[PDB]
């Protein structure tokens, strides 16, 4: 049932899901990092959700290139 | 002679023999360090002057008692001892000048 | 996986052990001790020498006369004084006989942590008369500090080494009928043989002192070798152990007391009638007869119990065979009437850092029996 | 001179200039100062690059066997750059001698971490790393020994004051023990004893 | 000055190593408030882990992060181990502070405190 | 104000802050978190005790070294009260047992012992005395209790006309007395109004009403910020105890069985200045000893 | 000079093997060990009657401290500061005013016998003997206010007993 559009769907309310991110304001070019306005922290606490979610071991080095969820939906699909 | 008194030493059969293939490689291995450094001039004098003083012993009391090192073993494990700081100095090259001085205000006392 | 027991500082001395334990015979422990920390090198850098004195005298505290006896070696040491003979002889006695107590203390522990309960009460009859003695010589039960750096002060009263007489004779009839009691007793042999061998080569990479190298092996006396003061004209043996057994210790411990009676016996025969302290009125305080009818005597008692003496700038390291082993002080003196850093080597911490190498193929009971053959009191092996 | 003045001796003196002369020759690459004192203790004062090199040379060499290690420690000297000092104390068995390895360090510098040839170094190494704070790389386990483990400061600098900073007491609003900034009920009276007058002057260093 | 490092070359290794540590706190707090019977919400505890890593936001040389990131590692080891008890990682918070203020006014009445 | 009355820097453990506090009753629950509130301020606390020296005792170790006193009194002597509040700088009276006995009755516990010593405390000179009373405390009937703490608070009215009267709901915490009185049972099911405060926001409320004038001769009342129904705190109690279940005196059920009703005629916590907090965090903090091993947190919040 | 121990063998004899298993199986040693615990029993106690018979002592006992005074005189104390000079825990307190006579005196000199070591440096530092550790072990007090004595705990427990004191003291002035 794996499909990439549910994929981006389930990144989509996990994100929602998140409480700190403020206000929602969500694309696929959100860029959440300086187009909204969050640390480095918040990035690697992103990425360590998407890992306790339904992520792969999700490196640091993988998990620090991410910085945006469209290509967070795109790195799920790369090594599923 | 059976059962020396250090617990996990076990006994020594042939002393002799032993020792002396010990001392040959210790010559070989001294014989791979460079000339010049004044740390293969004192470990050739002081090895030959030992194998010299074990080339001519009949007995193993008399060569216990007469080579220092005390007990017979403990010079077995000894020559084993400096025959790895011998492969360990092999590197390191300690012969080399001076490593980089401390700002030398530091090395005196009494502040 | 495995068990990881948290044995608590609850008495089976005092400490806190985790070991991940497999199945009643264990895979790795680590003793958490530090528990007793009190401060005593930050409390000596901000104090004197003399004012200082009493933390040597408790860092240890079942030992409390070759501790004492050790700090003022190394300011003897480092101050250049060699303190007279009369001094001497009452150092070495009182030497002997806290090593007498040291070592009846760490046999009747051993044999109470084991759960033997009888010899602690017989044998602590006999170390009330210590105390006895020691509350006769300077007027404490246990903390006498009494060993100045400059000698014995305030000599011993008359009629003294006829009592010290009779406790030898009664103390040797009573360490005879400890050897009757136990000591081929079956079922303590059954309980210390095998446990806790120490190879000599380990004994001496892991920095055993004292009688783990007594036990294991190579001979090793620092009155024999380094005669730091009148030992060299007391003749006596030490014990060596064959096996590195636990049951070998006990003995070795057993035949140092002995040889403590023989040192004490020697002691009493050759006393001096020299003198009670140095013939320096600029380190030890004058008497105080001549410090009334004297100026120069109250000159030197005022400033030297202000003040203090001063050391001389420099860094020494002495150690003396205390009845747990090489009990080592590094005093580091600016030159000043403070000391700038003193540091304690512990033959207790040394070792209880192989307990690994000494618990590895065990049980847990042979555990306690291992923590507690080794004299360690948990208070000199925090520093 | 005769009563009352320690009598030294000059055979173990004139042994021990030559055997540090000896070591500093056949070990030129990390030596700077060899000294005697008066009562006859060898110092070797180094370099923290050869560690490992000194100690394993030292543990070996079959004319200086040095097989037991004692204290560590590593003196809290300000005014330096370089701070602390490193003193391993080794004691022979078949020579009755006592070196002091004294290497030199500051406050952000991994020396090599003898815990591989002696293995005595172990809570040494721990329990300097927990009081004083220097680290040790390529070390097993680093812990803290001898302190609390919600305590940090690493008390035994001169930076450190004699009282802490914390002190605990037990409360029954949150019903346990609690830690909170300390208010002593005595001063700690520091007394100026420092007398002048210049007790000895064959320590007088030369003015600028 | 070329110095000795600790693990790093510059602060790249420090930031990487920052983020895997606070990823390992994060991770780390619900087992452990589960465990010692705190009485404080997880999402509190996790707030104030990330407030002490905001605590040391100044810091730029690569020895110091190295060394704290070395700090933060014993300290985790000692809480996911069971050796530290409720008494310490209450103390990492703050409850009986009854906590000064900082206006200037109110440090006048209670004064002689600069 | 003679000198050591001043304060000196910090607070607390023999840093000396400027009241002398004589607090009456002190051995049981409200004054035992009074005291650890004033020891932690670094006061002197004069506590009187007519009961055992264990139970002081056991409050004894909050303050600093001497700064605590113990005394003895009774309800029958005067001079003995006199003799607490000789020289004081406060005076609170928190006394009043839940249950009769064959020597005190409800009658006169809260007319007797209120009057004797706010007349000894007129005349002995203090100010800034301080009486708390139970909410809904009215001359209206359906308990002892409530008509004699309404008559108490006429008379401490009338007599000493400076004082503070202050009233808490029913406050509940670690050692609580109604919480912990639901826990122990086995009950019925109606509707009741009723909003518990936590007793750190009470006694933060009456060290700030001590040391901070200007709130003189008002009267206070304590409303806690989540004013529900019973049946729902029964409910969520019972659900984090983790048991299902679907002295013990007619008093004290028509206790919990009065409807608390809050009037702001009179001033709460805002004016006084103290954050106040909600049940669930103390309450998940009182709520232990559920079972063997054994959140939903349900916030009902009426109107 | 070594004498090393644990060194036998088991003895093929037939004597030493038979004894070796009579041991073994006729329990003698424990029966033995049994013996020497009955040597004890039948003993008499080496124990002392407590509240009657107060144990045996010396006369340097150190402990309770207090001031003494002259014969048929004053205070004996100066307000010197050499025993809080000296004192190794820190715990004296002086506070020094002349009166109006013009002798130096004091105010306040207060001991906190809780942070008190009980060393002697105090005994031995006063150049008067002005403060001498007392005789006896009778403090045992239900107050942590109480173990902190005043001036005049230390003149009314130099004044509870002189005697005693001024015995030790004529018994060992020769000494120190
Ligand atoms: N539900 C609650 O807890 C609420 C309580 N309050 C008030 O709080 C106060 C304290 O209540 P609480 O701690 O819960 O219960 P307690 O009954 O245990 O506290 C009362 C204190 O006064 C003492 N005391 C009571 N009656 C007498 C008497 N006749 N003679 C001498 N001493 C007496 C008590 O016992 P002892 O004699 O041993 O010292 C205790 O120290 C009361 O005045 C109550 O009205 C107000 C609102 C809510
Ligand atoms: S040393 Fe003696 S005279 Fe001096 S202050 Fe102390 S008690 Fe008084
Ligand atoms: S005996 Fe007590 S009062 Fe006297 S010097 Fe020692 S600690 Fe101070």
């Amino acid at each position: 049932p794996l499909t990439l559009e549910g994929i981006k769907d389930r990144v989509l309310y996990v994100l929602k899901l998140y409480d700190k991110i403020d206000p929602e304001k969500l694309s696929v070019n959100s860029h959440f990092m300086k187009d909204l306005g969050l640390d480095s922290l918040d990035q690697v606490e992103i990425i360590m959700a998407m890992e306790d979610e339904f992520g792969f071991e999700i490196p640091d080095i993988d998990a620090e290139k991410l910085m945006c969820p469209q290509e967070i939906v795109d790195y799920i699909a790369d090594k599923k | 002679k059976k059962t020396t008194g250090l617990v996990g030493l076990a006994v020594c059969e042939t002393p002799h023999e032993r020792l002396k293939i010990l001392y040959t490689k210790i010559l070989d291995v001294l014989g791979h360090i460079p000339k010049n450094a004044a740390y293969r001039k004192y470990t050739e004098q002081i090895t030959n002057e030992k194998l010299s003083i074990v080339k001519a012993e009949p007995d193993v009391k008399k060569l216990e008692e007469q080579l220092q090192g005390g007990q017979i073993e403990e010079v077995i494990l000894q020559a084993e001892n400096e025959l790895s700081l011998a492969r360990k100095m092999i590197q390191w090259k300690p012969w080399e000048p001076l490593v980089e001085e401390p700002p030398a205000s530091q090395w005196k006392w009494p502040i | 996986s495995n068990l990881t027991l948290n044995f608590g500082p609850q008495h089976p001395g005092v400490l806190r052990l985790v070991m991940e334990l497999s199945g009643e015979m264990v895979r790795k422990c680590d003793p958490h001790i530090g528990l007793l920390h009190r401060g005593t090198e930050k409390l000596i850098e901000y104090k004197t020498y003399l004012q200082a004195l009493p933390y040597f005298d408790r860092l240890d505290y079942v030992s409390m006369m070759c501790n004492e006896q050790a700090y003022s070696l190394a300011v003897e040491k480092l101050l250049n004084i060699q303190p007279p003979p009369r001094a001497q002889w009452i150092r070495v006695l009182f030497g002997e006989i806290t090593r007498l107590l040291n070592h009846i203390m760490a046999v009747t522990t051993h044999a109470l942590d084991i759960g033997a309960m009888t010899p602690f009460f017989w044998m602590f009859e006999e170390r009330e008369k210590m105390f006895e003695f020691y509350e006769r010589v300077s007027g404490a039960r246990m903390h006498a500090a009494y060993v100045r750096p400059g000698g014995v002060h305030q000599d011993l009263p008359l009629g003294l080494m006829d009592d010290i007489y009779e406790f030898s004779k009664n103390f040797s009839l009573r360490i005879d009928e400890l050897e009757e009691m136990l000591t081929n007793n079956r079922i303590w042999r059954n309980r210390t043989v095998d446990i806790g061998v120490v190879t000599a080569e380990d004994a001496l990479n892991y920095g055993f002192s004292g009688v783990m190298l007594r036990g294991s092996g190579i001979q090793w006396d620092l009155r024999k070798t380094q005669p730091y003061d009148v030992y060299d004209q007391v003749e006596f043996d030490v014990p060596i152990g064959s096996r590195g057994d636990c049951y070998d210790r006990y003995l070795c411990r057993v035949e140092e007391m002995r040889q403590s009676i023989r040192i004490i016996s020697q002691c009493l025969n050759k006393m001096p009638p020299g003198e009670i302290k140095v013939d320096d009125a600029k380190v030890s305080p004058p008497k105080r007869a001549e410090m009334k009818t004297s100026m120069e005597s109250l000159i030197h008692h005022f400033k030297l119990y202000t003040e203090g003496y001063q050391v001389p700038p420099g860094a020494t390291y002495t150690a003396i065979e205390a009845p747990k082993g090489e009990f080592g002080v590094y005093l580091v003196s600016d030159g000043s009437s403070r000391p700038y850093r003193c540091k304690i080597k512990a033959p207790g911490f040394a070792h209880l850092a192989g307990l690994d190498k000494m618990s590895k193929g065990h049980m847990l009971a042979d555990v306690v029996a291992i923590i507690g053959t080794q004299d360690i009191v948990f208070g000199e092996v925090d520093r | 001179t005769r009563p009352t003045v320690r009598p030294r001796n000059d055979v173990a003196h004139k042994q021990l200039s030559a055997f540090g002369e000896y070591v500093a020759e056949i070990l030129p690459k990390y030596v700077q100062q060899v000294q005697v004192s008066c009562f006859s203790e060898l110092e070797i004062c180094i370099h923290p690059d050869g560690v490992i090199p000194v100690l394993t040379f030292l543990r070996d060499h079959s004319n200086a066997q040095f097989k037991s290690l004692a204290d560590l420690t590593a003196v809290d000297i300000p005014t330096r750059q370089n701070r602390f000092e490193i003193v391993y104390n080794l004691l022979s068995l078949r020579f009755n001698s006592r070196i002091r390895v004294k290497t030199y360090t500051d406050e952000l510098t991994p020396v090599e971490s003898s815990v591989s040839v002696y293995k005595a170094a172990n809570w040494y190494e721990r329990e300097i790393w927990d009081m004083f704070g220097v680290f040790f790389a390529n070390h097993p386990d680093l812990r803290r020994i001898l302190t609390d483990y919600g305590f940090e400061g690493h008390p035994f600098r001169k930076d450190f004051p004699l009282s802490g900073y914390v002190e605990l007491r037990y409360d029954d609003e949150v019903k346990r023990v609690v830690a909170e900034p300390v208010e002593l009920a005595q001063e700690f009276r520091k007394f100026d004893l420092n007398s002048p007058w210049e007790a000895f002057p064959a320590y007088r260093q030369p003015p600028e | 000055t070329s110095v000795k490092p600790i693990f790093s070359r510059d602060m790249n290794e420090a930031k990487r190593r920052v983020r895997e540590l606070y990823r390992a706190w994060y991770r780390e707090v619900p087992n452990t408030v589960h465990l010692f019977q705190l009485d404080i919400s997880v999402k509190q505890g996790r707030d104030k882990v990330r407030e002490m890593f905001k605590k040391n936001a100044h810091v730029t040389d690569p020895r110091v992060v190295d060394l704290l990131v070395i700090k933060g590692k014993m300290e985790l080891e000692e809480t996911i181990n069971v050796w530290k008890q409720r008494t310490h990682v209450m103390r990492f918070f703050h409850e009986t502070e009854a906590p000064r203020p900082k206006d200037f006014l109110s440090k006048f009445y209670v004064g002689h405190d600069p | 104000l003679h000198h050591a009355v001043i304060p000196h820097g910090k607070g607390g453990r023999s840093s000396v802050s400027g009241i002398v506090a004589t607090v009456f009753g002190a051995t049981g629950f409200l004054g035992r978190y009074l005291v650890n509130h004033l020891g932690r301020m670094g006061s002197q606390v004069i506590v009187p005790y007519r009961c055992e020296p264990y139970d002081t005792m056991h409050l004894r170790p909050m303050g600093d070294l001497g700064q605590i006193i113990f005394m003895d009194w009774n309800g029958r002597d005067k001079d003995s009260i006199r003799r607490a509040v000789e020289h004081s700088n406060v005076v609170i009276n928190l006394v009043g047992r839940e249950w009769e006995t064959k020597n005190f009755d409800f009658e006169d516990v809260f007319v007797k012992i209120p009057q004797a010593i706010a007349q000894v405390s007129k005349e002995a000179g203090v100010e800034k005395f301080i009486h708390i009373s139970h909410l809904n405390a009215d001359i209206k009937s359906s308990s002892k209790y409530l008509r004699n703490k309404a008559v108490g608070e006429k008379e401490v009215r009338e007599t000493f006309p400076e004082a503070t009267i202050i009233k808490p709901a029913d406050i509940f915490g670690r050692e609580d007395r109604f919480l912990n009185y639901f826990a122990n049972i086995r009950s019925l099911g109606k509707k009741t109004v009723k909003q518990p405060v936590y007793i750190v926001d009470v006694t933060k409320g009456i060290i700030n009403a001590i040391k901070d004038p200007d709130a003189r001769g008002k009267t206070f009342a304590f409303v806690g910020p989540n004013r529900y129904l019973l049946f729902d705190l029964v409910q969520y109690v019972f659900a984090v105890a983790h048991r299902p279940f679907l002295w013990t005196t007619r008093d004290k059920v028509e206790r919990i069985h009065t409807t608390d009703r809050t009037l702001p005629h009179l001033p709460g916590l805002e004016d006084l200045g103290v954050q106040a907090t909600p049940l669930e965090l103390k309450a998940i903090e009182v709520l232990r000893r559920h079972r063997t091993y054994r959140s939903e947190i349900e916030d009902v919040q009426p109107a | 000079t070594y004498k090393y121990v644990n060194l036998r063998e088991p003895s093929m004899d037939m004597k030493s093997v038979t004894d070796r298993a009579a041991q073994t199986l006729l329990w003698t040693e424990l029966i033995r060990g049994l013996g020497m615990t009955l040597s004890y029993l039948f003993r008499e106690p080496a124990t002392i009657n407590y509240p009657f018979e107060k144990g045996p002592l010396s006369p340097r006992f150190r402990g309770e401290h207090a001031l003494r005074r002259y014969p048929s005189g004053e205070e004996r104390c100066i307000a010197c500061k050499l025993c809080e000079a000296v004192c190794p825990a820190q715990a004296i307190t002086i506070e020094a005013e002349p009166r109006a006579d013009g002798s130096r005196r004091t105010t306040r000199y207060d001991i906190d016998m809780t942070k008190c070591i009980y060393c002697g440096f105090c005994q031995e530092a006063c150049p008067v003997d002005a403060i001498v550790e007392g005789p006896n072990f009778e403090f045992s007090t239900e107050t942590h206010e109480e173990l902190l004595y005043n001036k005049e705990k230390l003149l009314n427990n130099g004044d509870k007993w002189e005697a005693e004191i001024a015995a030790n003291i004529q018994a060992d002035y020769l000494y120190r």
